[PDB]
RNA sequence: GACCACGGGUGACGGGGAAUCAGGGUUCGAUUCCGGAGAGGGAGCCUGAGAAACGGCUACCACAUCCAAGGAAGGCAGCAGGCGCGCAAAUUACCCACUCCCGACCCGGGGAGGUAGUGACGAAAAAUAACAAUACAGGACUCUUUCGAGGCCCUGUAAUUGGAAUGAGUCCACUUUAAAUCCUUUAACGAGGAUCCAUUGGAGGGCAAGUCUGGUGCCAGCAGCCGCGGUAAUUCCAGCUCCAAU
């Protein structure tokens, strides 16, 4: 009953945090976004 | 219909006192009824000892287990049951351990699939569930 | 250097104090804020006076440096000066040595010679030794 | 009992409809136009425009013929010429309702610079002011949002210290000449 | 005394006043301001102009300090600090220099006051990066609208370097200060992935984002409302990318 908590959290695979390139902070962010949007398709 | 008349202002002020008796949130407020019967007290958080691990059935469209822990509160002593947030958390926290609870919402009411359950974990053996769900910290040893 | 020059303020004579009140102001183009040791004997050379019965304090540089702005006093004999200034002012430069026993030190032997009576200076020989 | 002021106030009101995507659309051009930081000085300079605004409108309530209201009204009409969102020559009540918000972040010390031509961006303008290189009346300033009165609009200049105006050289100029002398020598 | 007495409750000291806003208004008021009350409780009192006073005393009630057992000596809802209730609040610091006050009186005292230590608790002002020509994808234009080429400004590329600029922190000095630190300057340092890595919650709506890829398969969970979960889940747990505030 109570031994199932969290099974689907310790079944997926940890993947690893991937290494992403720091993105811009404050005035720059802004000013790019202003340039340039999640088209998944 | 309502009376207009210049010198009517205390019938006025009488008549929206006498139906402001009338309003579930005004007469729920202003009784002292409310606040005496609610276990925490007017309390937004409360210091409680865990007790029991429960597992309870969710609502009548969801066939759910949640995983719901009755505390005894310091302050009263009354018995409440309180579902663990987050995902894993049911086994972070142990027996025996003094917790912090805290609300589901919508004004001391139920909230969800969980029938008759109002109240939330945090802060097991005085570290916060959000950090050890996160793995920020880690249980005292 | 040629580049810090001295200008003042408010200029009003206090006999009553014996003092001359100004507020003294430091123009440097590309220097930090001049000593005060500095501004005593530049004011003096152009006042035709000593350095000795003059005072400054209170120097605030406005944001970007340059403009620096404080209070002077030119006491007319050394004696007024001593007479007629806080006795801080007076240790800024070496005229006065204040007490170096702590407060909480005098306020210990306060109550220790409050408790006696008739004989205060008895509580206070044991306590220093 | 202390001796302090315990004296302050909010300069920004956020939005009733946060969110709103023809709102964040208008303040995200305006920050891509004006080069500003984020959307809390919008919502700053838009308060003050809405406070005299405000102080307009009562104002105009007000009875015709009255001392105080040609008082503040005048005196209003003064500092908004001299800050210079207004117009010197539309002296009138009724036409201070018509400012806009981008008018007002025309007057700012950043887009000024940049109108006047002494960086080659808006951005370049902010990070040229952090870095304390913009002087009005011989007196350094490095507030982006500082506001210049349209009095002293001509007294914009870079510093006599700053390697620009004055040319000292700074830390990377004085590294890069001392490795080039080591080297030669 | 029905124009609401008498009575009670209050999670009530009052008011000058605080949040919010078409307007009318709804709530909160100990707080640092002006008055009242209290110094565990209510009793009492001598001096003093002014006390029914608690950093005065007496007695009683709980608590409790020392005792040589014959007594003595008590009230921190004063400043720190401690214990107990608690979701919920600071250093057993320095000084009378600023503010004033007391005293025979300029010279002494003030946990009143000022300063420092903690302080994402509130209110601001604010760094975390700007440019160049290269190659491509290109946008806005000019001749022609024919294969289309050429010329000025702008966007993107852990692709190319660069020039000058800059603080965050080391840091001799100066300054402020009763004596000290930061703040305001100035010497020498100090940026290339400038790694000197901004974060909290989502990707159905309200309110801005994914019919992206996996695991799980109405179980875990998510989910403020509907609802999302029987194998190819846009809502569950992971990776990438977008959304808000900073």
């Amino acid at each position: 009953s109570l031994a199932r908590a969290g099974k689907v959290r310790g079944q997926t695979p940890k993947v690893a945090k991937q290494e992403k390139k720091k993105k811009k902070t404050g005035r720059a962010k802004r000013r790019m976004q202003y340039n340039r949007p999640n088209a998944n398709s | 219909g309502k009376c207009r008349g210049l010198r009517t202002a205390r019938k006025l002020r009488s008549h929206r006192r006498d139906q402001k008796w009338h309003d579930k949130q005004y007469k729920k407020a202003h009784l002292g009824t409310a606040l005496k019967a609610n276990p925490f007290g007017g309390a937004s958080h409360a210091k409680g000892i865990v007790l029991e691990k429960v597992g309870v059935e969710a609502k009548q469209p969801n066939s759910a287990i949640r995983k719901c822990v009755r505390v005894q509160l310091i302050k009263n002593g009354k018995k409440i049951t309180a579902f663990v947030p987050n995902d894993g958390c049911l086994n972070f926290i142990e027996e025996n351990d003094e917790v912090l609870v805290a609300g589901f919402g919508r004004k001391g009411h139920a909230v969800g699939d969980i029938p008759g359950v109002r109240f939330k974990v945090v802060k097991v053996a005085n570290v916060s569930l959000l950090a050890l769900y996160k793995g920020k910290k880690e249980r005292p040893r | 250097n040629d580049t810090v020059t001295i200008r003042t303020r408010k200029f009003m004579t206090n006999r009553l104090l014996q003092r001359k009140q100004m507020v003294i102001d430091v123009l440097h183009p590309g220097k930090a804020t001049v000593p005060k040791t500095e501004i005593r004997e530049k004011l003096a050379k152009m006042y035709k006076t000593t350095p000795d019965v003059i005072f400054v304090f209170g120097f605030r540089t406005h944001f970007g440096g340059g403009k620096t702005t404080g209070f002077g006093m030119i006491y007319d004999s050394l004696d007024y000066a001593k007479k007629n200034e806080p006795k801080h002012r007076l240790a800024r430069h070496g005229l006065y040595e204040k007490k170096k026993t702590s407060r909480k030190q005098r306020k210990e032997r306060k109550n220790r010679m409050k408790k006696v009576r008739g004989t205060a200076k008895a509580n206070v020989g044991a306590g220093k030794k | 009992p202390v001796a302090r002021s315990w004296v302050c106030r909010k300069t920004y009101v956020t939005p009733r409809r946060p969110f709103e995507k023809s709102r964040l659309d208008q303040e995200l051009k305006l920050i891509g136009e004006y080069g500003l930081r984020n959307k809390r000085e919008v919502w700053r300079v838009k308060f003050t425009l809405a406070k005299i605004r405000k102080a307009a409108r009562e104002l105009l309530t007000l009875d015709e013929k009255d001392p105080r209201r040609l008082f503040e009204g005048n005196a209003l009409l003064r500092r908004l010429v001299r800050i210079g969102v207004l117009d010197e020559g539309k002296m009138k009540l009724d036409y201070i309702l018509g400012l806009k918000i981008e008018d007002f972040l025309e007057r700012r010390l950043q887009t000024q610079v940049f109108k006047l031509g002494l960086a080659k961006s808006i951005h370049h303008a902010r990070v040229l002011i952090r870095q304390r290189h913009i002087r009005v009346r011989k007196q350094v300033v490095n507030i982006p949002s500082f506001i210049v009165r349209l009095d002293s609009q001509k007294h914009i200049d870079f510093s006599l210290r700053s390697p620009y105006g004055g040319g000292r050289p700074g830390r990377v100029k004085r590294k890069n000449a001392k490795k080039g002398q080591g080297g030669a020598g």
